[PDB]
C-alpha cells in the first residue's frame, strides 16, 4: 500500500447512451392543409322581383 | 372570413361574385339603385352588401 505513482494513460473509452433514429429520417409528416372555401350545392334564386 | 385561407388562385371576390351569381345578383356586388329625391334611376351602378358596424362609445353629449 505504498500508493507510488503511476505512468500516464494510453488513451481514454468514454461510454454514453446513443439515441435511436429508425423513426427519424423517415419521409415527414405534416398537418394537412385546410380545404379552400368551396361553394355550397344546391344554391338556387330565392329572391323574384316583385310583379 | 379567417385571414389566409384565400390565395391569388381562389380569390375571395371570385368566391363571393360566385355566391351573389347563384343568388341571381350581380357579380360584382352592385346594384340598380333609383334616386329617392329625384325617382330617377341612377346612371351608376351601386355597391351594395351588409356589413356589420360597431358603435363606440364616444357620444357628443359627453364632449
Amino acid at each position: 500500500g505504498g500508493l507510488t505513482c503511476a505512468s500516464a494513460p494510453q488513451g481514454t473509452l468514454r461510454i454514453l447512451e446513443g439515441p435511436q433514429q429508425s423513426l427519424s429520417g423517415s419521409p415527414l409528416q405534416p398537418i394537412p392543409a385546410s380545404p379552400p372555401p368551396q361553394i355550397p350545392p344546391g344554391l338556387r334564386p330565392r329572391f323574384c322581383a316583385f310583379g | 372570413a379567417t385571414p389566409f385561407i384565400f390565395s391569388e388562385e381562389n380569390s375571395a371576390l371570385e368566391y363571393f361574385g360566385e355566391m351573389l351569381k347563384a343568388a341571381g345578383y350581380n357579380f360584382y356586388g352592385t346594384e340598380r339603385l333609383y334616386s329617392g329625391i329625384s325617382g330617377l334611376e341612377l346612371e351608376a351602378d351601386i355597391f351594395i352588401g351588409v356589413v356589420y358596424y360597431q358603435r363606440l362609445r364616444h357620444m357628443v353629449s359627453d364632449k
